[PDB]
Order: structure tokens, then sequence, then C-alpha cells
């Protein structure tokens, strides 16, 4: 059981597994509660990607920094920014300094960059959580593989805008990948380009889908490169995020995404009291005994 | 310390009208200077009730230039560095003449760890960078995460952590492969972590309890529990008729016996049957002539009003006299009616009331002297309103004295 | 890029009229007003803290946010002194991590609106400071007497809330100092302003439009209800009669004023200290009494015996009283509004007029 | 474009005592001076408007709203409807005992909302100024003071002037209203000359108040009493919950049963 598992067709195809129930439960909402956008279009109309395989391309890192700057200027209370690899976060935050960007991100919010010490990460997390509560703005940028996004969960006002930089592919690792893929071709029947896309999307949607605790929590969750729009990679995000991924939001610019973020936060900072939920996204004692509600709950859940 | 003197002075200077008052009271031999400056506390808390905390870009707000090695004179920048990096504070304690100047010292301040975010053996900020590294290692080793109670404990967020032996991803931290630019980029990461930690700690001045606290916070949902609405104390008025006929006094309202109701209904039902004379009945011309006689300016309803006979004879310097007088007597009655109202039944407040009585009597003497020196010029301009105010002070003093002697 | 396809047509003669009528009806909305028979804070030292941040210069409103905010505060001072006469206002612009008491706590709209007309011309440089602004508002609002519902209204825009100290000990102090702070927010929800609003006792709101922001400031005009904490005292009051120059100044008392003044012949005295005031109502500058003409108590009596709801019914529905009981006119629209007690008939114009201005049913007086 | 709204205090008890007095001045000359003032106001300019309300003891019925005898025609129709309306009002009438003092708050409320709807009728080129004459002849009940101030403040906001001709007795609330709104107050010293007072003082509009020299403003008493003993106050105690005037200090606030915090 997990909050993200997608697609469910592949866990019987890996684990030698035959279940009774293969179930996906749709996010039924009385309020939009999240918006995913795929910011895959630079402000210069440069195609945002990570095709270079961690060997830096300058203008794409420029547009990443521009995204982080303007999303800092819009979003409240803590932005979480997942990179691809620690070499790539190393190189990106390197070239956000020689290039004149990172002082402006300082002017809007307080950075807490990650390191692979076990104690320095915990101190950076503690100051990041003491800066989302003592007035100022805090922004935690990490790697989408490590322990930062495995257990350490970001709740109502600690991450409002989970910025997934890049598509996380395991690129550093050796012939263990080639050999596990040759195995999944041969003795299971799962393709090369199927398993790579599955692994990348389970890591990306794993690190994204921590921002939301309940119905009364709202998380902007942006995906920043063009590859998340290409049908197979978007097709393997879970159903409760594809349901709220609009075709207009598909392949936004930086500034169109910033304006969607502003309209999102303004429409979703108003009093959304408990009395707006008893119809749709909540149930009382006596709202259960009605068989019309039973028909509704029959219509919500689906299987695969 | 001669603080107060410098305050009362600075004020007197900036506030010449207050200076005037200070003379008209102290110099006039009515009260003593100490009392006046004593009970006149009205000023600001601090320069701004605090300072401006180092927001961010304390090195890059007006970076290295009060117009690299340009001028360095911005107050926000030097005060924010004085708060933010106490190693630079101790270096400013050391090397400030004693053989360098702020040109050379701040030229040696825009060096590494501070403006370029490097990490190397360098000039006079090298031991300061070593002490900053010792402060980071004290935050990591002598200190740890305080709210590691139920989250954010990144060292032990794994129940079974082993060495690099029996694992899959054992090539995580490599003891080899230490480059120059890579170590520089790690240095930039460490300097920004330390910079933001010093900002957050500078803006923040100096067990199962915390663990169950963080657990019960991170578990709960705002939806599935209790609501968020405080209260509203219900104001159900008892006697709202007191609101209906309000503070207007009771007019003489004596409608007579209800026989008159029936009589008047009869007479006015008979009256409004036969109706409409328009030429004849409306005005006799003699009544109109007497009405024009009345509304002419020598008759009734022209009250001989809107006259307002004034005494504008010697305006300007008498107005200046009255400005001095009303400022002075305003300060006097300010102190009097400010300490006066509640009796404050102890001996210190009664002693302040006795000092107020002495200031009151000498104030009356100074007011009589000012009236004699002023009104003996051209024989006009009654100043007796100030004497009404001071006579009411005199009266409240004697009435309080008789009241408290009855309360003996 | 293809909004031009929003105009459909079925018969195309009145169908474009139907599309235009749907658009023009969807471009309007009605307000949400709340009624209560509860205790209200009627003496009310409110204290307005405006941003002077960098984010005041952003152009989300039709002029930049400083200009629109300041225009609606001019309207706010106007309607608040138009509705609550005893109370006072003070204005702090918060600018460059420091707080500036721009206009002290007084009770006449001339000085405040003059200062706002001045404050149009400002610069809005730097990041704000919620610590110092709440500190200055606390410093003045310590020593107002305990029956005053001491209220602060923070019109707050930016997100980096650059304090110079810890701002949870202020919220604990202001919780203990029984002050009440309400924040009207721009562009976002900030957790610290949410904790401040829900802990001090106030209410937090974020802004869509011009109209929604007018609705929020109109919501903060009215006296907000009291907690179970505020003192219910009995302030000693003074009711000075007006005194003209007595009988053509036969033994008058010629004074200048009491706060560039001319020679005052007569006017308003004080029943405590016997001073000379031109305007009423004014807190006694040398006594501490509060001076009231007493229609100034009658200007805010409608809060205590308030209105009720009008039963709103659009259809024709049994109406044997064709004419408006308000102003004797026909009901040419399908909205008929019927009172609770007398149950007479009113139209839309009489509805807006009675519920906004006259504050009483004309039937229930009879 | 101007709008005079005459309000005539038709107390049937008072004018009944006036008509049993067998004086010269009865209700017929009162309503006739009202109609001559109305025809004069419609006569001064084509664009002027008229509305005449009659406060009865239990109802605020409006009075208003070819040429046989030589008047202008619309003046004839207006006079016919005012005459027939007072004959339908006063003759066909009732009798009750608990509510026999006249009212003025309700007729002023109808006048305020009537001026509101007639100002919505006005187009963008022209602009309407407005006033309310009050011809009072009875004694006002104290019991509606809570109501009465409210309509004054409505006329404070809606910029409607208020004028008053009181006939027999002075009235503190109505001279109070004519002080607040900026109107005018006048106590007539001799009854049958009423029309000549109206055609010089109360006929002229807002841009003739400033031109004519008029009878001077009487000083207005801001007397204030407690809700306790009804006696005159120069220093009072006012609650901050009930907002009510008490004269002497008392422990337990009676007006709102307040658990008074004592220091
Ligand atoms: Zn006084
Ligand atoms: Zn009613
Ligand atoms: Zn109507
Ligand atoms: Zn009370």
């Amino acid at each position: 059981t997990s909050g993200t598992l997608s697609p469910l067709d592949i866990y019987p195809k890996i684990l030698d597994f035959h279940p009774v129930t293969m179930a996906t439960f749709t996010m039924t909402l009385a309020r939009v509660c999240l918006c995913p956008m795929i910011i895959g279009r630079g402000n210069d109309q440069v195609a945002i990607s990570s095709k270079f395989e961690t060997r830096e391309d300058i203008a794409v890192i420029r547009n990443y920094g521009n995204l982080l700057l303007e999303m800092s200027a819009v979003v409240p209370d803590g932005i979480v920014a997942f990179f691809t690899s620690y070499q790539y976060m190393e190189s990106t935050v390197a070239s956000w300094y020689e290039q004149g960007i990172l002082e402006n991100i300082q002017r809007n919010k307080l950075l807490f960059i990650e390191t692979q010490d076990g104690a320095e990460t915990s101190v950076a997390l503690e100051k990041y959580q003491e800066a989302c509560e003592n007035g100022r703005g805090a922004i935690l940028l990490s790697v989408a593989r490590g322990k930062v996004s495995e257990g350490i969960d970001f709740v109502h006002h600690y991450g409002r805008a989970v910025i997934m930089f890049g598509v996380p592919y395991v690129y550093t690792q050796s012939r263990i990948l080639k050999a596990r893929l040759e195995y999944l071709r041969d003795q299971f029947q799962i393709r090369e380009n199927d398993f790579l896309t599955f692994d990348a999307m389970r890591h990306a949607a794993q690190c994204v889908g921590r921002a939301i605790r309940g119905k009364t929590d709202y998380g902007l969750m942006v995906f920043a490169d063009k590859r998340f729009a290409r049908g197979d990679k978007r097709g393997k995000l879970p159903r409760w995020i594809q349901e709220h991924l609009t075709d207009a939001n598909l392949n936004l610019t930086v500034d169109e995404g910033v304006q969607v973020a502003k309209y999102f936060l303004r429409q979703m900072a108003q009093p959304f009291h408990r009395e707006d939920q008893l119809g749709l996204s909540l149930l009382s004692l006596e709202q259960l005994e009605s068989e019309e509600t039973l028909k509704r709950i029959e219509q919500i859940a689906q299987q695969l | 310390a001669n603080k107060e003197l410098e305050e009362k002075n600075r004020m007197l200077q900036e506030d010449p009208v207050l200076f005037q008052l200070y003379k008209d009271l102290v110099v006039s031999q009515v009260i003593s200077a100490e009392e006046f400056w004593a009970n006149r506390l009205x000023x600001x808390x601090x320069x701004x009730x605090x300072x401006x905390x180092x927001x961010x870009x304390x090195x890059x707000x007006x970076x290295x230039x009060x117009x690299x090695x340009x001028x360095x004179x911005x107050s926000d920048i030097i005060e924010s560095i004085f708060r933010t990096y106490p190693a630079v504070k101790m270096k400013y304690a050391e090397n400030v003449p004693h053989n360098m100047t702020e040109k050379e010292f701040w030229t040696r301040f825009f060096q590494s760890h501070y403006f370029h975010r490097x990490x190397x053996x360098x000039x006079x900020x090298x031991x300061x960078x070593x002490x900053x590294x010792x402060x980071x290692x004290x935050x990591x080793x002598x200190x740890x995460x305080x709210x590691x109670x139920x989250x954010x404990x990144x060292x032990x967020x794994x129940x079974x952590x082993x060495x690099x032996x029996x694992x899959x991803x054992x090539x995580x931290x490599x003891x080899x492969x230490x480059x120059x630019x890579e170590n520089s980029n790690a240095a930039i990461i460490k300097r920004f972590n330390h910079h933001s930690a010093m900002v957050l700690a500078a803006g923040l001045r100096k067990q199962p309890a915390v663990k169950r606290a963080k657990l019960q916070e991170s578990i709960e949902y705002e939806d599935l529990g209790x609501x968020x609405x405080x209260x509203x104390i219900a104001l159900n008025l008892k006697k709202s008729d007191r609101y209906y006929h309000g503070p207007t006094p009771i007019x003489x309202x004596x409608x007579x016996t209800s026989q008159d109701i029936i009589n008047s209904f009869q007479s006015i039902r008979q009256e409004m049957e036969a109706y409409t004379p328009k030429l004849t009945q409306v005005l006799s011309s003699s009544a109109a002539s007497s009405t024009i006689t009345a509304l002419s300016p020598g008759g009734a309803l022209m009250q001989x009003x809107x006259x307002x006979x004034x005494x504008x004879x010697v305006p300007n310097d008498i107005q200046s006299e009255l400005k001095h007088l009303y400022v002075a007597v305003g300060e006097l009655l300010r102190h009097f009616w400010s300490c006066f109202x509640x009796x404050x039944x102890x001996x210190x407040x009664x002693x302040x009331x006795x000092x107020x009585x002495x200031x009151x009597x000498x104030x009356x003497x100074x007011x009589x002297x000012x009236x004699x020196x002023x009104x003996x010029x051209x024989x006009x301009x009654l100043v007796s309103h100030i004497e009404e105010m001071l006579q009411t002070a005199y009266n409240k003093l004697h009435t309080w004295x008789x009241x408290x002697x009855x309360x003996x | 890029x293809x909004x031009x396809x929003x105009x459909x047509x079925x018969x195309x003669x009145x169908x474009x009229x139907x599309x235009x009528x749907x658009x023009x009806x969807x471009x309007x909305x009605x307000x949400x007003x709340x009624x209560g028979q509860v205790r209200l804070g009627m003496m009310r030292h409110l204290y307005v803290v405006v941003d002077g941040s960098r984010t005041m210069e952003d152009q989300d409103l039709k002029p930049n946010r400083l200009t629109c905010t300041l225009k609606l505060l001019e309207y706010f001072v106007e309607e608040y002194f138009d509705q609550n006469p005893i109370s006072q206002i003070g204005i702090i612009v918060t600018k460059s991590k420091r707080a500036e008491k721009l206009t002290e706590l007084s009770g006449n709209p001339r000085k405040h609106i003059t200062s706002l007309k001045k404050a149009v011309d400002m610069t809005c440089h730097g990041e704000p400071s919620l610590y110092n602004s709440l500190s200055i508002a606390m410093q003045t609002l310590k020593h107002m007497p305990g029956h005053t519902s001491r209220e602060v209204l923070i019109i707050f825009s930016s997100l980096t809330t650059c304090d110079p100290s810890n701002i949870y000990d202020l919220i604990k102090t202001l919780k203990a100092a029984k002050i009440r702070v309400s924040v009207i927010g721009l562009s976002a929800e900030v957790r610290v302003c949410t904790v401040l609003a829900r802990e001090t006792g106030g209410t937090y709101h974020v802004i869509l439009d011009e109209s929604h922001y007018k609705e929020l400031l109109t919501h903060h005009v009215s006296p907000p209800p009291a907690s179970s904490s505020s003192e219910c005292s009995l302030i000693r009051m003074g009711f000075p009669q007006h005194t003209i120059x007595x009988x053509x100044x036969x033994x008058x008392x010629x004074x200048x004023x009491x706060x560039x003044x001319x020679x005052x012949x007569g006017g308003y005295f004080c029943p405590q200290c016997r001073a000379k005031y031109c305007e009423l109502p004014v807190e006694c500058k040398i006594c501490g009494l509060t001076l009231v003409s007493a229609p100034h108590l009658a200007r805010s009596y409608h809060h205590l015996f308030p209105l009720d709801a009008f039963q709103e019914i659009p259809l024709e529905e049994y109406n044997g009283e064709r004419f408006c009981y308000g102003c004797q006119g026909e009901l040419k629209d399908q909205h008929v509004y019927v009172c609770a007690v007398c149950q007479n008939v009113f139209c839309v114009d009489c509805d807006v007029f009675v519920h906004d201005s006259l504050h009483c049913c004309p039937g229930c007086i009879h | 474009l101007n709008l005079l709204v005459i309000v005539v205090d038709a107390n049937p008890i008072w004018w009944g005592k006036q008509a049993l007095k067998e004086s010269q001045f009865t209700l017929s000359k009162c309503i006739d001076a009202v109609m001559v003032l109305g025809n004069s106001h419609l006569f001064m300019n084509r664009s002027n408007k008229l509305a005449v309300i009659a406060s009865h003891i239990q109802e605020s019925r409006f009075l208003y709203p070819g040429s046989k005898d030589g008047k202008y025609e619309l003046l004839t129709s207006a006079n016919e409807v005012i005459v027939e309306e007072i004959k339908d009002l006063m003759t066909k009438s009732d009798i009750k005992g608990q509510h026999t003092e006249t009212l003025l708050a309700g007729s002023l409320a109808k006048a305020l909302c009537y001026i509101h709807r007639m100002n919505k009728e006005v187009k963008d080129n022209q602009e309407m100024k407005s006033r309310i004459l009050v011809i009072k002849a009875a004694e006002d009940s104290a019991l509606q003071y809570m109501n009465f101030m409210n309509v004054i403040f409505a006329a404070q906001k809606q910029n409607i002037l208020i004028d008053a001709c009181v006939l027999d007795s002075d009235s503190g609330l109505l001279q109070q209203a004519c002080d607040i709104t900026g109107g005018l107050y006048l106590k007539v010293p001799q009854m049958p000359s009423l029309l000549q007072y109206l055609l010089w003082v109360f006929l002229p509009d807002q841009d003739q108040r400033s031109q004519l020299i008029l009878p001077p403003p009487v000083h207005v008493d801001y007397r204030a009493a407690c809700f306790c003993h009804r006696n005159l106050i120069e220093i009072g105690y006012v609650c901050s919950v009930c907002l009510s005037i008490f004269c002497n200090f008392s422990p337990i606030c009676t007006t709102c049963e307040t658990a008074f915090k004592i220091s």
C-alpha cells in the first residue's frame, strides 16, 4: 500500500505476484487541493530538459534558476526543490553563484542546501523548519534519491510548491542497470524503455506527493522539464495527479506557470471551513446510511 | 551619568515652545527643574525599537561599494555583519588601529569565506574561517537537531545502518576523489548553509514530552476533529425601553382625559368634510404685513442674534502671551489632574499630591504676576478663563483636603 | 488565444443577448453580512499597520498595491469615523525592516486623510517588519483602559516577514495584553500571520479583487464581537454643553484654543477641568475624561437593537399588496422582500436603503 | 430639479382640540397653506417635484401622489388628489387608546426612501437636491427616540436637508434634527399668518438659503440625562457593553446585567 504506486500493472510483473485486488482510489474533492503543472518551456522559449546527462548546459540551468526565483517571489512558507543527482545539484548551485542568481533567491527566501552528511542534513532541515515558522521564507533543495525525501515528510505549510527539477534517471550506476534490464527483457517480459520510465516516474512522483496531508492542505507541485508531457512518462504518474493535470497546464511556460500559481494561491487561501465539505469531500454519521452515498462510493473506487 | 540633562536639553532645543514652558515654570520659581523633567516621560523606545536584522545579501545589498575595493560606509551592512559574523566582530576588536584602517580592513574583508565563498589558506580571515568551521562542527557534534524528536533526525532515520560491506549502494561517500572545483562547490554549499543559519539564529535572541508533542502534531488532521470558532457572549438586553426614550429629559406630557379623544374625533370628522377655500380664507393682508414687520430686523423671531461682539484690539502679542500661558497651565493641570483622579491611598502619591499643591499655589502666584505684567497695557482682554481653570484646581485641592480629612 | 469562440448563438437574435446577459450577470455578486445579538467592542482603539514593502509596488491591482490600499484606507477612515465616533485610529507605515508611527492615535479624519494624501508620495523600499510594528502598536496600546477593545489591522502584502527578534514571544505577550490583531493579506496565506490571527483573536483574509477587498475593509468597519476576556468597565464620561459668547460677550472668557489658532470667543467647555475645546467629541487633553455630545452615543445605537432578516421571495406569490410599503411604488421586478414582525412589502431599493443606511424597518416604528 | 417633501403632523386629537377651541386657525387653513406652498413650489420652476405626507396617529399615508376654475392644470389635478386624499383619510378614521400620540419617525422614513427612489429616477445630466419640511403641531412621544435619531442620521448621510415649522409647542428632537442635518427650525408666534412664514423662510431652496437673510439660529440644548432617574447630567458614567448613560456609579450594570469587573 502506498500513496503513489503507478502503474499497478508492473508489481505483479516483477514480484512473481498474483493478487486478489489491484485497486486505485480517485481523489474526490470539493476544492482543487493541488495543481500539477509541467513547466517545460523557458522564458526565452528554451526547451527545459536534462538531456545532457549531468554535463551542464548553461541556458537550461539559467531557466531553472529563473523558475526558482520567480516561484520564490510567489509561493509562501517553504519551497522544496528536488534535483536529479548530488553531482547535478552540486553543479547547479555552483553555477547559480558565478552566474548572478542565488543572491536574489536569498533576497526572497532562505536557502538550505543539502549535503551527504548524516548530521548536516538534519541541521539544515531543523533550520528550514524553524524558518517556515519564524516569519521568513525557507526553501529546501535536495536530491530526489536520498533519505531527505524518503521519511522526512513535508506537511501543511512546510512545502507549498514541490519543484521537481528534471526527470530522475539513474544515470551514474553501472552495468547493474544494464544487467537488470537484460533480465527483465529475458525472463520476465518488461521492456527496456518501459522499466526506465517506470523507475523514473516512481521516484519523481514519490518525491512530489509528500506535500499534501489532508483535504485542507494545498500543494503546488510543479514538474520542470518537457519530458513529463510525453504521454508515457505522464501516463505513469498516479491517477490522483493525472486527474488534476489539465491540458492547458501541460507544457506551460515559466511565467504562465507563475501566473497559474498566483491564481491558485489566491483562490485557495480563503476560508474553506468544515461546512464546505459535508456535501462532497466528507461524511457524517448519517450521511453514510443513505444508499445514494453508497452509489457514490461505488463510483469512486476502481480496480486494475 | 548626566543623561537626563542631555535629554531635557536636546528637547528644549528641538522644541522651543517646550523650552518656553520650562522657563515659565522652573525659572519663574513655581516648581523645580527636576520635577518637571522627571514626570515628563515621552520618547521613543530605541533608535527603531530594534535594528534591521540581516535579511539576506548583507554582503550583496549595495555590494562592496558605498559609491572591487570601493568605499564602505553603509550602516545596515556594517551592523548586519557585526551581528551576523561574530568572528568579524572579534577581528574588529583586534585589528582596529593597532595598525590598519577601515579601507585596508574592509579591503581584506571582501576576501574569501565572506564575499567569494571559497575555502583555502589565505590572509587574516583564515583563522576566522577556522573558528567558523569549529562553530559548524560544534553545531554538528557538540550540538545536534533539537527537534529530532519525531522527525528531521537525518543521521538515524534508518533502523539498520551498516558499513559499506553488505549493501548495494556502498559507493555513496568516497574517501578518494577530492578535486579542486568540486571541493569549492561543496564549500559554497557549506557557506550558504552557515549564512542562512546565522541569519536565523541572529534573528532569534537568547524526553517523551517533545517526542509525543511532535507525534501528536504530525498525525492529526484539521478536518476530522473539532471546529475552529472561539465564542460570542450573548448580549440579551433586559430593559430596552430605556433605549427607546433615551437621555432626553421627561417633557411635560399630560394629555387630558379620554373624553377629549372622543370630542376631538367628533369635531375633526365634522371638520374635514366641508373643505377647499383657496382665495378667501388663507391670508388676511394685515397678518402678512405684521409678518413682514416681524421678519424685518427689528421685530420678533429676529432675536438680535448673530452679533458676536469681539475685542480684537491688540491681537498678535497678546495671542503669543496666551500661547505661553495655555501651554504652561496645560502642563500644570496635566500633572494635577493626571495624578489627582483616583486618590491612590498611600503616602507616596499623597506626597506627590502635596508637591502638586505647592506647584499649584506658586502657579497661582505666577499667573497673578503674569496678569499684572500683561493686562496693565491698554486695559482689555479678560484672562479670567485661566483663572477659572486654576480656581477649579484650587477648589479640587481644598475639596479633596476636606474629603480626606473626613476620611481620616 | 481563441476566446472569440465564447459567443454562441441558437436563434442569434436574442441568443447573443442571452450570452451577453449571462456574461453581465456572471460579472456581479452580492455581499455576505452576519448578524449577532452579542456583546460588541464599541470603544475601539484601532491601529492600522500598512506595508511599505517592496511588494507594495507590484501591479496586481489596477494601480500599484500601495495606491489602491491607501485609497481604500481613506475610504476606511471615512466610514469608520462615520460609524463609530468615540473610537480612534493610528497609522504605521512599516518600511525597511523598521516601523514608523506615521499618524498618532487620534479621533478626527482630517489628520489621517491628510497623512494618507501625503503617503501616496512615498517610496516603498525594503522588506517589512512585523515585530517592530506590533511593538509600537503594543507600546501605545498598553495603557489604554481595559474596556477598550484594542485592535490592530495589518494590511500586509509580502512574504518575507523580516523581524529582528522572536515573534512568538510577542504573540504570547499580546495574547496576555488582551489586544486583538487582524491581518488582511495580499497574494498569499502566510503561516505566521495565520498563527497571529488565530491566537490574538483576529481574522485573516486574502484578496481577490477591488470588490472583495472593499468587502473585507467593510467587514472590519463594524465593531467586532468581544471574547470572554475583555474588561466590561464603566468609563466616566462628560457631556459638555455648547456655549456661545454669553450675552454679546458680556463678561465672557476669551481664549485662544486647546489644540495656528484664532481667538475663540465661545464653544465647548469641559465638566472636569473647565478648559476650552472647539470640536466635540474629543478626549480631554488635560484630564482623562472623554467628552461626548450624545448623539454620538445615538450614532451607534443600531448595533445594540439590530435589524433582522428580510424574507426574500422572487415570485408573484399571493401579493395582494401590489405597492411598496417603503415608498409607494409598483413592484416591476421579480424580487419582493417581506419583513419579519410587521410583514409588510418592500422592493430592492427599499431593501438596500433600509439595510445599509436607515437601519430600521419603517413598519415596526408605526 | 428640486424635491420638497412636506410632512404635516395631522394629529386628529390636537386639531380636534384646536377646532373645539373655536379659534380662527383650524386644520382647513393648515392643509390649504400646505397646498399653496406646494403649488408655489411647482410654480417656481417646471422641473420641481412635490410630495406631501400626512402623519396620522396610526398610519403614514401619503397625500400626494380639465382646468375648470382657471388654475394651471397639473396644479388643479394635484389639488384635487390632495383634497380627496385628506377627505378619505381623516373622515373615515378609527379610535384606539394605547397609541394616541402622533408619530414622526415613520413618515420621515417614507420620505427618505422616497427621495432615494426618486434619485434613482434621475438621469445622468441632471442632479437632485432635496429637503423635508416638517409642519408639527402636536406633542411628540418620547418612546421612539431610538428610532428617531436614526432617520436624522439617514438624512445626515443622504444629504437631505430638514426644515421644521412647529406651530404650538417647541420640540427638542425636531430642533435637534434641524440642527444636525443643516436644515432650519422655526417656532411660529401667531397662527393664521402661517403661509407668509412658509413663502419666505421655507419656500426658498438651498441656493437661496445663502442669499436671503433669515431668522437666526436658536441655540440648541444638548441636554443629557441618565436612564436611571431621568435627571440632567454634566458628568455621567457610560458602560462599554450596554452603551448606556448612568448618573451615579453603581456596582451591577442594570441595562445589560453585566458582571461588572470591579477595580
Ligand atoms: Zn478636563
Ligand atoms: Zn417590520
Ligand atoms: Zn420601494
Ligand atoms: Zn452595561
